[PDB]
This record gives structure tokens, C-alpha cells and sequence, in this order.
């Protein structure tokens, strides 16, 4: 454990006196000693030392997921997970408490801290005008090459009303692509019914009012899809039949607690026999088939349901719910239209292409054009620096470590103190009095005054707004992402194996 | 992290103060015998610390510095360490006060800005218009080399080259285009400016070599002239190709590999007079493509016309043991017209140190061209500094309002130093010029010494940000 | 090692009677050279005392932990075991500063005088019933009029002691009760007064009734100034000049005049005497001014009136104090008297003793006092507050709120004295063989915000609520113990250099 | 390492007790202990070889004061407390490598001895001390160990008699220091005199004057002395004179203490003997005479009889008696191992190990015997399941009183709990 926490410290040392502007600066230095260098960088000073101690190359391959991401914010991640591994040690000896809960209170934590920066975030967008004015005029430059710059404005003009109509998350698991054929380019549209190829029912109504939408994954239909191999003894051929139809009364076990949640929507991958199929027309229960992996997941996100196949306890779980459901039929294929999703937020891009050739083509180059426009949400938006952002983490926690049980207690509590060591680090290199900037700190944020932050030019309080010292949105949740995951792996760890040099 | 700094800052006090012992011409010299038997004597800092072999890491960043003080200023290059050792003497008591290195690296930086403010109120505004001061500048200067007579007759030659080049807004001019050409025999009464180029050899001296033709095409060619490796048919087509884009000057680079040009090809470059010189060093590659404007070409098809320069003529002095070839309107107007001049004598001693007084004497001149005016040496701008900061530090607030009474006096160790080096009192020869400064203020200059400002200037900038980096590095690890 | 001769020796020697706290505490074994001599037992302030220590200072704490014997003699053990915390936590506060103590030893006296009012709002009594306890007072003052003058009458005297204590409803020292004896006259005439009487009334055309009084404490000299003019030159033309320089000085004063009539105050009291001229203008500014108030009856007056006493001042309109309604000027006893009364929440009282000599005065005084001082002691006895680990919790959150507003530099020295006072469950779960990490994380919980009866529960092993189990300790025992470990950590701090002690 | 200090003073512990445990029984081990002095003793009795072992461990000396305690409350048992001690000692020794504290396991053994005590007295049999009969064939057994048995059996009514007139009812604790045991040269064992007055050290005056009898003596008739003419001036007034009294009689005669006083010299003794003291306060104290002729007669009998009279002692202040060997010890483990489910929480696992604890007293005499260690007590667990208290010692007249098997319970309870909550020792002067 000496190794995994205070052998930690000595390889974040070196990293956390160069961080920052005024940072301080190390050595690097070989044998013959004439080829030195002086730099600042962390990334360069870990990976040129030869680490002895094993459990150091841990955090060798954590700063590789970082500079992937963004190459700024590598030296903070070492420094964080530092101050992490520095206060383990206090929570051996005089706590006693399980590394996973401490974990578990992590996360807990880090919820609240991505919340509360969230709220504190400004950005440049203001004068929307302009800047959504802009936003179709750098899609039709990412059209080159592509087919799709057969129209600027047509195509650029769907991409626009994919990202800021979303009011959330700017990942492609919010957006549907279909890829279906005998049209043109030109009469895609954009819906957010959430349109699919497949049909469902047969005597079955295609409208329905007021309509409950359930998930869950079972097989309900002819279970054990492989049937050679088997050994059938039986005294008579109708006395085969007996299991199957066995089976079948069972069937209302499953149907009983489906029935119970009033629901006249039901979600299902595989088939489902006609037996149980015609007891859902009299109950008015119809079921979506071939739903693969996304149409599960995104129908929960855009409906407010679960993933979860099965049911735990009665009249108790996550359910969805739409207003009309709709379906219409263009060319020679029937489609589903969904209406009145219950805070749906969501969209989805029909291609309609004259051959697979240009399906391919048109997905392929959509998600690099929509991956510019989604960009710019997490680029150019800033929070409040100089100690600000890191304070008002801390006042997150605290909120947290109110209501807690015994053994997270010390475990949340421990997280808000390395909150305030980045700007206590960040005060020392400054040639200030650390101490006495981070105490006064708090104080003033605990009572309203949120927008306060350290000046490190007149080294006192001032306000963050009118100094206009901003610090990047997504470089803030980089590291607490980073911080996190590395932290996961080496509290962990009970004992150290050696790596095999290669 | 102290106890890495404080081991540094010792390291480098005692490298300092050793270079403090040799300031000045009465100044004493180190000696330094390498591990082959080779002992040197001399009291430049630069060759000092460049042959000592310093194993410590910070100690060696005084080479660079001591290397960009002679680049940039071209002087000072003992008084930079002494005042990079004297930030250093008084930073011990800086830390035992709880002062954080930055708030210490911060106020060197910005009082190095603002002395210069102050050198500048009180140097004396001068052009490069006036011819007076710029002779007496360079002739002055040559005080401490062995020529005396002689030196008065190379003054206006040196100002002359640099006001050509100096132009206005140019500021740093590079000083690689002057190349000083070293020969044995002549005289220093002899000299030719030559402001078209100079080469570092003599030509062909074998028999049919024309070594003189007029309005001839000169360019750089990395091709030799060998056989094959019959002989003539070969060495007809080499010289066919040339013939096409009229090329009379044939300059090929120096190789040990193979030869320069063979025999039997003499006697057809006989023919179309044209003349070839060999023995090209590899430094002057990349200065013969700067004044002439040429490029050099590697194989016989990427000889071009359209990269060959002019040359009204091209001749071959006659001198004893000399025989230097001169080239006159290169007829370029990209290019610049550079200075090269040839140094002609008849010791070996002579023109080796020549061309060292000549370098020092062009550097003082280009410090003008940057920044005009100057400031007479002796400790005078280092103690009016001292002089307008005691006054300004009571002004000041906070930790940083004790650097600037410390500052000023780590200041006063170069004029304590001058005064020791020349056996008089210390403190006494201090106290001297400090009680006439309420009077008098620059007063040297009815003894002909005077220095230039960039000296004082880059002192004190190169050892600001020298000092500041010291500073930064709390920790030295192995890394390999 | 000056620092950690008195912070790492002093834990190490702390951490020996720390696991002995309380009945489920652990013990140690004292052995002597010759082996045979030892002894087991659980007392903390017998194993210090007698092991043998060289440092030079672990012998301060034990001087220290006899104050608390003295004194009361109840709780030694707990005093050293929580003065041993704040030095856990003092020694973290250095170690990262390396700064001089006493700016936190600043930190630790706010944070102390938080401390003190949570437990107040909280403590409860047995003084309910009083009517059992007042036939109980009356008899032991009559037990303590044995063998004195006073024993002629006994209901009378009694009577009046009676009414002197349970109508205080404050603080029990005696400087709330005034004693005034006169000659000529008997002890059964005495008689109880609320106000605050003094003698040899003051002026000679003042009013005798003065309504809506306001009193000003100050010490100057407005009549016949220079003492001793023996010694000193003088060079003068002629004799008029010395009075002369004797206004010039008086002259000055003017300015501290005005000042008095800008405090809005109708009432000045000085202790020396004043001259006819600044004595005159009183009578136009409204300004009575109060002779005799020696210091005694200026200490007593200001504490009943919520007033404070200075010799100087500082800046106009900036002071603390007081106001009376109505006073009115009697006699009696053929000597003039004073009567104070209408204070605002005056709480005193008055006896005036009549003997027919000086003997029996001052047998008369003595004997009351050290009746009242038995009386009163019943105050801070038999009263409890709820325990369990409770009101050292309420302490606890009581600091956080102090927290709140604070320095920078003083946020550490304050925050750092809420951690050693919940180190006292830690040591107790730990003696007892529960686990601290868990039962003080959820007893800090649940007491933080409102509505908390819980506490530590023993028995079971758990939070439980104390009320319900009727586990309660004495108040008297909660406030010794913070002054006494106070002032413990206060003499250790203080101290920067600690010679080494010469060994025996 | 303030356990780390704690755990190396229980391994020194347990090396005493497992040096104690083969000395347990008649059939134990001898140890040879050398003085300093140059005395050489050796014996098999735990009390002697503890208090001359000089022990220099402080916390090893506990168990000195225990067997000092086991002698003087119970009289029987301090070598198998030795052993009962080091046996929770060996079973607190995993119990602190589970994060266990002493406290709970230290408290835990109150409620495990005082359940201990209401299951054995289950199975015991109730006795009353109205019945003559069961007193000599008790008090008889405990003669079986020395070289007297045959004359062993006019020795049984001498104790029991004695014990019963000061027995009374409801005397609870009944000191055995009152009854002296009486050692003079010359006689023989069958020659007793019960003389329940009182019975002195000393003899009389052998010189001239001396009356050495008088009638209703207390006017002093009889006096003592902690000059010969100072006889003869006596001698006038008709006053007993009886000098040379032992200074530890002093304090015996204070407490137990005439009609008739008189001086019988069976051979050679000259006593002087009391009867009828009829003191309201002073009870009736017996003092026992033995007479023997040669010196290892007298000495072996008084360590004999001694021991009976604790036997008898333990009865009066608890009824019953169970049978010795080891046997209630195999079903108090099996009763304690099914109920330790009732409970919850670490003081569960204790009740686990506190059964196995039981085990080593009936273990240790079967190795101490030469039987096989780990097979008869196979054989105990088999034959209790069945039977109740058959197993047959009663036919081997083999009785332990259970105010031993109690009192050893109960001290070894507060001697371990003694030892854990000691965390550390300092010099202290």
C-alpha cells in the first residue's frame, strides 16, 4: 500500500510544481549529462524516467487516454489523482473503511460536481444570431468531396435543427439513421417519430391514443431454438404434446404481471406465439418486434423507460409513455411515426438514397459534418478559473456529505479537501500565501458571492467577470473523468505485480 | 526543495567568483589543464568556462549565456557572470526570509526593464550621421590589441562597412556575411574592401590555368572532376554542359574523398578561359549562397543559368605568398552588399589576433545600429543605477519593496571588482565616485574610454532571465 | 525538540492514561525496580504521578492536572486525555505553518466561548420543586449560625439569606450582594434591599431624585491638580502667575467635559473630588457627578447595571453602559445614604446589618459569608446535563458555526478544535470495543441540523437516544474540564524553547 | 505496537501454564525447581511450585494470586485454574488477528462463567448437611493420596463434627483459619481430643508453686504473657500462670475467644484444655490436636487433613457435589456449541471458542495417565450423550465438590480479563 500511495506522490511530485504559468520547472538529466533539457511538460518528464517501482506505470497509460481526448490537462490529472492517493492514507489507519465504498462515495461526488459546474458555466454563444447564423455556413464547407454537396442548402439545413433542437447530450446515440432505397437524396426530411423498417400486428389497429411503452428482453415463444439432440420418451404421441401445452398455462404467469401495469404497448426482440399474442387483443396490448440494440437503449432515453428485462416487484419500475403512435407507409414499406413523447428530446435523419451505394456514403460523411456542429457545445464554452470552479466543487460535496451513512462519511468528506489543494498548488507557484487565499475563499462562497475566485496578479478575491480569467468547460470534466477512473484501479489494489519488460 | 537550490546557488557562487578574479585586462587568469596535456592561458570568460567541463547542470547554462553576450553585445562577457553571481550571493538571505522564488524571479524581470529606462535618460543621444564618434569608438577600442599605428588606418575601414549594411530599421544584422580572410604575408597598410565576395583560397597554379577572366558567371556546383571511377570523351561532355549556360567560374567544395579537377581537363577550360578554383571549406558553402544569391547544385542536370550570379571581374592579386582572387560587382539586388575583408601579414601571430581585434571592434560599432548612444564604462552606469533605486525602493510595497535595496547593491560588485583588479583600494575608490556623483555624472572621457550601451543593456537582461530559470529547477533526477 | 518534547512526549505519556477513560477503559501496570513493590489500578492521575519522568515537559502537566484536584477533584482523568487531543491537533497546525502559537492559542478562546453557550441553552436542572428545597435552605443556614453572634434569632437571619440566593436567578458570587453596617442599632431591625446603596451623598444643591440615571465610570483629577510642586524650578515675575498655569491645565479638560454631555448621559462619577467651575456647568448641561466610589463598589456596580470600567477615552460615543430609573437620596442612621434602583435586568440585593459595636460587625460579615458560599455551592451541584457523547457533539457543530465568519489564517487554528472534541467518542468506542470510525459518522450526522436526542448507546452498540435511558452528567463537570484543558494547552504553546531538565 | 507489547506478555503466560499442566493430577509430572538459596523442593502441588518460582513477569504473577485465592476460597483446583487460564489466553490469541477488542472478550466471559454456573448446577445434586453419612465417605476419598489409610477411617468423623456444630445455617463463608491444626510429638493417629473450647500451643509451668488447674478461671485465675519470683507471689492468690505465648497465636486467640481448666498429658505433650467458653459473640471455635510419633507423620496428616476440611467447606456454602474427572466439562462444551446460534454478532464466535476452552482440564488428565490424549476424550463426548453424570467414578468413590468447579470458572474470568486489559507497562518509581 506504501508503494501504490506514497511511491504515487513522489511521481506526482514532478508534476505539481510545473503546473500552471508560473509553475516551476525540472531536470531531466542522462549520464553523460550533456544531453539535458529544461521543460515544463509533464507527459515528456514521465514517460523519459525510467520508473523501478511497478506500480508507477499505471499512471503512464492513464495520461495516453488523456492526450487522446485533448493534449492540454495532462499535467492537472496526475496532480488530482495525487491528492487523492496523498489522503488515502489517513483513510487506513484511523477510518478503517472499504476502498469500493470509498469509490462508490466518488461517484456520488463526482455527480454533484458536474452538476454544479453545469449552472456555473457560461459561454460565448450569446447573440445567438450570429451564432447559429454560422453554424449551417461550416457544415456546407465539411460537404466536399462528399455527395451531399450536390445541395448546400437542403442538406446543411438538417444538420442544423440536429443539434441545438436536442437540449442535452450532442452524442450520436441521440440521433436515428435509416438507410432504405427507391428514392432521392432530395426528399429527406427530418422527423422525429422515430421511424424503423419493421411492422408489428396484422388485424391490429394503426393508431393508438394514449399509449403506455414498456422494455424488457424475454423469450415468450418456443425457448430452446435448438431442438437436435434431444431424447423424446413418451407413451403415446398426444402425451408428446402435454409439455408444450404445460408450457403454455405457465405463459400466464408473465402475462399476469405484464397485464398489471395497465400497458397496451409491449417491447420485444424475439417473436411471440399466437397463444399469448390473441390474450393481448382482448387486454389491447400490442407488441414492437425486432427492436435490436439502439432501438432498445433510445427508446428508454426519448420515452423516460429502462433497460432492464426483468421485474424485480410488482407495480414498481421505470415506465414510458407516448401520446399518439402513428403509422404511415412510404415507399412500398410501412413506417412508424411516434407523436407526443412525453419530453422527448431527439431527431432522426431519413436518408433515402437510389442505391447502397449512396446510403453508405451520406451516413458516413453526416457524422463527421454533425461531429463539427456537436463540437462546438463543448468548445468555446469556459466556467470561471482562478480558484472559483474548484471551490464551488467543494460546496457540492459538503451538500453531500450531509445525509450519508457511516462508512462514506469519511470518504466524501475526504474528496472536498483535495477540491482545494488546485488552487493551493496554484497559489505556491505564485509566490503567494496559499493558505490564507483558499481559507478566505470558502467563507465568501459558502454565503451567496458564487462568482468569486482568486486574482494571482494582486493576490486577493476579486471577481472572475470582470477580470475576465475563464477556464475551459471540457477540460474540467476530462480530468474528473480521468481523475476517477485511475483512482478506481489503484485504491483497489491490495497487493503489486510486477510488470514483464518487454 | 531548498536543499536543491541552495547546492546549485553555492556551486554557481564559487564558479562566479573564480571568473570575478579575471575581470578586466589586470584581472587574474585561470588556468585549466585537460585530461591530453593541453594547458591553456587567457582571461576570457567564454574560454574558461567552455573548456572547464563543468559536471553541474546549472552551471553550464553560463555558456550559453556567456555565448549570447558575445552574439548579441560582443562585450562583457566576464561581466555578465559576475552579475548572474551576484543575484545569486544575495538570494541566500532571500530564502531564510520565507521568500517564494517567483516574487524573486518576477522583480528581476521587471526592474531589468525599467534600468534600462534610466541608462537611457542618462546616455548621450548620438547618430550614426557623424563620423567623429564612430572612429574614435573603433580606434579606442584597439588600445589592447598589439597594433597602434596601424589601427588608426583600419578605424574608418570598419565604419564604413557597417553603415552600408546597417540601413535603419534593419536592427540585428548578421554577422556571418562578414567573413575575415587570414594569409600569410603583406602588410595591415595593404587592405581591399572587396564588397562583392571573398573567397578563403587561391586558384589553379598548375600550367594553362588562366586564373583571370573578365565578365565571367559564378555559382556553387557540388560536382568533381574525376575520371571514371576514353577519359577525355567523358570529360568533354562535363565541360559541354557548362559551356551552355556560360558558366567561366567553377567553384568546387572541398572532399577528401576524391580529387578536384583532373589534368587533362585543364587543358580544354584553357581554351574557353575558364577559371576554377578548388578548395572550397564547407562553412563558406552556406556564406557564397547568401552575397552571391546562388544555390548550391548537387549533379550536373540541376545546373540552371538562372542560378548563376555576375561578376564584372575576376583577377588574381599579385602578392607575396598570398595571391588572393577578388570579385567586384556581383550585380545583385536581392542580395545585400556584405563586407568581406582579407587580412594580409607576415607573422602568423599577426593575423590571428587581427582577426579578433576586428570582430570586437565591428560589434561596438553594430551596437549603435540597434540602440544609439553610449555610456563610459568604469563602474558609471553600474552605480547610477544604484543611485535612482534608492530613492524609487521606498516607494514600492510588500516583499518585492526589499528586492530593489538588494538589487542595487549586487550592482556595485563589477565597479568593486575594476577597483581591485588594479591594485587600488575597494571600498575607497567607491566611496570616491559615489561623493563627487552629486555634481559631476558620467565622469573617462578625456581618457578615450568609452563603451557601448547594448553592453550594459544585455548584462543585465542575460543574467536576469539567467538567474530567473536557476530558480525554477527544485528537483534533479536521472532520466535516460 | 523543543516542540516535540512537549507534543510527542506529551502524547506518548498522554496516550498512557488515554485508554483508561471510563469504567470499560483499559489498564496498565505500574512496576518499580525491585518488581515486588507494583500496583494495578485505574486512576490516570496516580500512574503520572508516579512514574518517573525525564522530560522536562511532562512535568508542567502534572502541576497542572493537580489544579483540578483542588479545585473540584472529579474528572482528572478526562482533562488529560482531551488536552492530549488538542495537542494531537495543535501539532498538525504547525508543522504546516510554523508559525508562533499564539495567534491559534486567539482561536482557541472564541472557539471556547461558543462551546460555553450550547451547553447553557441545553442544560437542565433539579431545582424543580424548589418548594422541597427551600424548607432544605433554611434549615442548614440555621446550622451555620452555631457558635456565632447571629444565632439570637434565627428565623430572621435566615429569612433574609433565603430570598438573597433563589431570587439571584444569575450568578452566585458575592459581589451581587452589598453589605452595609451601621452603628447605634439591633440585628433584628435588619431589613432586605434590592437596590445598590452607598454613603456620604454627593453635592449640595443636586436634586435628591434623579429620573432615567445613566452611569459613566472614568478616573481624573478636576480639583487641585500637581500634587507635589516641591523640587521643581520655578521662574515666575510674579506670585499670580503659578494659579495661572494650574487653569491652563484644568483649562484642557474642557474637551473631555464636552464629551461627557455628547454621551447623552445626565450622571458623571469620578473618584477624586471637582472644582467649583467645571462642577457649575454640570448644572446647565444636566451633568450630576457621583464622589466616593472608591473601586470596590465601582467593580460591583457595573456588573448589575451591564456596565464596564475605564480610566480613559478612547473616542467619543463608543462605550458600554449603563442606567438606573429612579434614584432617591435618604438618611438614616444619622449619616447621609444612597439609594440605586431601576436597573435595566438588575439583578442584587442589600443587607443592612445594625450591631452596637465594630466587633460585632465584623463577626456579622464573615459568618454571612461563608453561610451564602454553602447555600449557593447546591447552584452548580446536582445539576446535569444530557450525556452520552451528546452535548460533546453540540460542541462540536457549536464550532462550525464560528466557522463560518473567521480570518484566514485563524480558519485552520478554529476548525482544528472541532476535531479534537469529537476525538472524545473516538477514545471512549475504542475502550469500550466499538468501532469510532462508524458510530461517530453517523452520531456527526444525524446532530448536525435540528431535532437530535441521540447519543452513545454502549449497550447495545449503537446510536441510541439518552433521554429515554436516563444517562445524564453533571454541568459542573463539563465546564471544569474545558477550562482546566484550556488553559493546559495554553502553558505548552506559550512556551517556544524547553530546556532540558536537570536528571536526578 | 501497543498490542504487539500486550500479545508477547501472553505468550510468556501460556509457557507457564503449559509447565503447570503436566504436573496436573496425581500421575503428573514433578518439576525441579533450584533456589537461589541452594534449597532443592520438588512436588507436584501447583501452589508451591508458582510460589517459589520467583516469577519476574508481571503479568505471569497474577496466577499467583489466583492460586493463593483458589486455596482459600475453594482449597481445591490451583493447578487446573492454571490451566483453564492459559486456555482462554491461546483462544483470545486468533480472536485478536480478526480486529477483535479485549473489552468485548473480556466481557463476554462474565456471561459465559455465570452460565456455566446454572447449567452445572442442573445436573447437581443437591445435599444437605443434615446427613452424616455422605460427609465421611467424602472427607475419606481425600485420604486415599497419602501413605495413611487404614487409619484414615477414625479421621473422617473428626472433621465432619467439627464443621458441623459451627455449620449452623446460612453461614455462607466459613473460614478454615479458626480451626488449628495441632502438631506434637508423640502418640499415635487414633488418639484424638476434639477439646471444641479451645486448644493452646503451649504448656504449662513445670517449676514450683505452679497450681496448673483451676476451676471456673477467666479476679484474674489465668493469665498470659507474650520472673520467678513473680510465680511465687502468684502462687499465694491461687492464679494460673501460662508464659511463652507464640506470637502467631496472638491474633488466633482474639477471635475464638472458662468452667473448667485443667491440664491432660496423654504422653509426654502437657496441654492445658478449655471447655465451655459460652461466649454470645465468640463462637464456638475447635482447634483439631494430632499426635504422631515420628516428624513425617504429623506433617503429611496436617496437609491431608487441610485438604478435607476445603472439601467440607466447599459444601457448606454451596449444596450438591458432581463427579470429578473432567465430566461435567464434556457437557457443558455440548450444550454452549448448539446455543451459541441463539446469539448475534462477534459474542457468538466467543460462546464457539469458550466451549473448546472447557476441553483441556478433562484432555489433560487423560494424557497426564497415560491413556491416549485425543481418544478417550472421544469417549467422553459418546457416553455423556446418553447417560447423565454415569460416567463410573461414583463406584471409585471420586467426589469433586462444584464450589471448585465454580470458583475455577470465576477466577479464571477475572484473572484472563486482568491480563487483556493491560495494553502496556513503564517504569514506574
Amino acid at each position: 500500500r506504501l508503494s501504490a500511495f506514497v511511491g504515487a506522490i513522489a511521481v506526482g511530485d514532478l508534476v505539481k510544481s510545473t503546473l500552471g504559468p508560473k509553475g516551476m520547472d525540472k531536470l531531466l538529466q542522462s549520464a553523460s549529462s550533456n544531453t539535458c533539457m529544461v521543460t515544463n511538460d509533464g507527459a515528456t518528464i514521465l514517460k523519459s524516467i525510467p520508473l523501478d517501482n511497478p506500480a508507477a506505470k499505471v499512471l503512464v497509460n492513464i495520461s495516453k487516454v488523456q492526450d487522446d481526448e485533448v493534449g492540454d490537462g495532462t499535467t492537472s490529472v496526475t496532480v488530482l489523482s495525487a491528492e487523492l492517493l496523498r489522503e488515502a492514507e489517513k483513510l487506513i489507519d484511523q477510518s478503517k473503511i472499504h476502498p469500493q465504498t470509498i469509490i462508490e462515495g466518488y461517484r456520488l461526488a463526482s455527480a454533484a460536481a458536474l452538476d454544479a459546474l453545469t449552472k456555473a458555466a457560461v459561454d460565448n454563444s450569446h447573440d445567438k444570431t450570429m451564432f447559429r447564423e454560422d453554424l449551417i455556413h461550416i457544415a456546407k464547407t465539411t460537404l466536399s468531396s462528399k455527395i451531399l454537396s450536390q445541395d448546400k442548402d437542403h442538406f446543411a439545413e438538417l444538420a442544423t435543427n440536429a443539434i441545438l433542437r436536442l437540449k442535452g447530450s450532442t452524442n450520436l446515440e441521440h440521433i436515428q439513421i435509416i438507410k432504405i432505397l427507391g428514392g432521392k437524396l432530395s426528399d429527406s426530411f427530418l422527423d422525429e417519430g422515430f421511424i424503423l423498417a419493421k411492422k408489428f400486428g396484422n388485424n391490429q389497429p394503426k393508431r393508438i391514443e394514449n399509449a403506455k411503452i414498456l422494455i424488457a428482453n424475454t423469450t415468450l415463444d418456443t425457448d430452446k431454438v435448438k431442438i437436435f439432440g434431444t431424447k423424446f420418451k413418451v407413451d403415446s404421441t398426444a402425451k408428446l404434446a402435454q409439455l408444450e401445452k404445460a408450457e403454455r398455462e405457465k405463459m400466464k404467469n408473465k402475462i399476469a404481471k405484464i397485464s398489471k401495469f395497465g400497458i397496451n404497448t409491449f417491447i420485444n426482440r424475439q417473436l411471440i406465439y399466437d397463444y399469448p399474442e390473441q390474450l393481448f387483443t382482448d387486454l389491447g396490448i400490442n407488441s414492437i418486434e425486432h427492436a435490436d440494440f439502439e432501438g432498445v437503449e433510445r427508446l428508454a432515453l426519448v420515452t423516460g423507460g429502462e433497460v432492464v428485462s426483468t421485474f424485480d416487484e410488482p407495480s414498481k419500475c421505470k415506465l414510458g409513455e407516448c401520446d399518439v403512435i402513428e403509422e404511415i407507409m412510404l415507399g412500398e414499406q410501412p413506417f412508424l411515426k411516434f407523436s407526443g413523447c412525453k419530453a422527448g428530446e431527439a431527431c432522426t435523419i431519413v436518408l433515402r438514397g437510389a442505391t447502397d451505394q449512396t446510403l453508405d456514403e451520406a451516413e458516413r460523411s453526416l457524422h463527421d459534418a454533425l461531429s463539427v456542429l456537436s463540437q462546438t457545445t463543448k468548445e468555446t464554452r469556459t466556467v470561471l478559473g482562478g480558484g472559483c470552479a474548484e471551490m464551488v466543487m467543494s460546496k457540492a460535496v459538503d451538500t453531500e456529505a450531509q445525509n450519508i451513512d457511516g462508512k462514506k462519511s469519511l470518504a466524501v468528506e475526504a474528496f472536498a479537501r483535495a477540491l482545494r489543494q488546485l488552487p493551493t498548488i496554484l497559489a505556491d507557484n505564485a509566490g503567494f500565501d496559499s493558505s490564507e487565499l483558499v481559507s478566505k475563499l470558502r467563507s465568501s462562497i459558502y454565503n451567496g458571492i458564487s462568482t468569486s475566485g482568486l486574482d494571482l496578479n494582486n493576490g486577493t478575491i476579486a471577481d472572475m467577470r470582470q477580470l475576465g480569467i475563464v477556464e475551459s468547460y471540457k477540460l474540467k470534466r476530462a480530468v474528473v473523468s480521468s481523475a476517477s477512473e485511475a483512482a478506481e484501479v489503484l485504491l483497489r489494489v491490495d497487493n503489486i505485480i510486477r510488470a514483464r519488460p518487454r | 526543495p531548498q536543499e536543491v537550490r541552495k547546492a546549485n546557488i553555492i556551486a554557481a557562487r564559487s564558479v562566479a567568483d573564480a571568473i570575478r578574479t579575471s575581470l578586466g585586462p589586470k584581472g587574474m587568469d585561470k588556468m585549466i589543464k585537460t585530461s591530453r596535456g593541453e594547458i591553456i592561458i587567457s582571461n576570457d570568460g567564454h574560454t574558461i568556462l567552455k573548456q572547464m567541463a563543468i559536471l553541474h547542470p546549472v552551471a553550464r547554462m553560463l555558456v550559453e549565456v556567456s555565448a549570447a553576450q558575445d552574439s548579441e553585445a560582443g562585450d562583457g562577457t566576464t561581466s555578465v557572470v559576475i552579475l548572474t553571481g551576484a543575484l545569486l550571493g544575495a538570494a541566500e538571505r532571500l530564502l531564510n526570509k520565507g521568500i517564494h522564488p517567483t516574487i524573486i524571479a518576477d522583480s528581476f524581470q521587471s526592474a531589468a526593464k525599467r534600468s534600462v529606462d534610466i541608462l537611457l535618460e542618462m546616455c548621450h543621444k548620438v547618430s550614426l550621421s557623424d563620423r567623429e564618434q564612430l572612429v574614435r569608438a573603433a580606434s579606442t577600442s584597439l588600445s589592447s590589441k598589439i597594433v597602434s599605428q596601424y589601427s588608426s588606418f583600419l578605424a574608418p575601414l570598419a565604419v564604413d562597412s557597417v553603415l552600408k549594411i546597417s540601413d535603419e530599421n534593419s536592427k540585428n544584422v548578421d554577422l556571418n556575411d562578414i567573413r575575415l580572410v587570414k594569409k600569410v604575408g603583406g602588410t595591415i597598410d595593404d587592405t581591399e574592401m572587396i564588397d562583392g565576395v571573398v573567397l578563403t583560397q587561391t586558384a589553379i597554379k598548375s600550367a594553362g590555368g588562366p586564373t583571370r577572366k573578365e565578365k565571367a558567371k559564378i555559382g556553387l556546383i557540388q560536382f568533381q572532376i574525376s575520371p571514371p571511377k576514353e577519359e577525355r570523351a567523358y570529360l568533354l561532355n562535363i565541360c559541354k554542359k557548362i559551356k551552355k549556360a556560360k558558366c567561366n567560374v567553377l567553384l568546387i567544395q572541398k572532399s577528401i574523398l576524391r580529387d578536384a579537377v583532373n589534368d587533362l581537363a585543364l587543358h580544354f577550360l584553357s581554351k574557353l578561359n575558364i577559371m576554377v578554383v578548388k578548395d572550397i571549406e564547407r562553412e563558406e558553402i552556406e556564406f557564397l549562397s547568401k552575397g552571391l544569391g546562388c544555390k548550391p547544385i548537387a549533379d550536373i542536370e540541376l545546373f540552371t543559368e538562372d542560378r548563376l550570379g555576375s561578376a564584372d571581374l575576376v583577377e588574381e592579386i599579385d602578392s607575396d605568398g598570398s595571391k588572393i582572387v577578388r570579385v567586384t560587382g556581383i550585380r545583385n539586388n536581392n542580395a545585400r552588399p556584405t563586407v568581406s575583408v582579407v587580412i594580409r601579414g607576415a607573422n602568423n601571430m599577426i593575423i590571428d589576433e587581427t582577426e579578433r581585434s576586428l570582430h570586437d571592434a565591428l560589434c561596438v560599432i553594430r551596437c549603435l545600429v540597434k540602440e544609439r548612444g553610449l555610456i563610459a564604462g568604469g563602474g558609471a552606469p553600474e552605480i547610477e543605477i544604484s543611485r535612482r533605486l534608492s530613492k524609487e525602493a521606498r516607494s514600492m510595497e510588500g516583499v518585492q519593496a526589499f528586492i530593489w535595496q538588494e538589487f542595487a547593491s549586487a550592482l556595485e560588485v563589477i565597479p568593486t571588482t575594476l577597483a581591485e583588479n588594479a591594485g587600488l583600494n575597494s571600498i575607497k575608490v567607491v566611496t570616491e565616485l559615489r561623493s563627487k556623483h552629486e555634481n559631476g555624472e558620467l565622469n573617462t572621457y578625456e581618457e578615450h574610454i568609452l563603451q557601448p550601451v547594448l553592453v550594459s543593456t544585455s548584462a543585465i537582461t542575460l543574467a536576469s532571465e539567467c538567474v530567473k530559470s536557476i530558480l525554477r529547477i527544485d528537483d534533479i533526477a536521472f532520466s535516460r
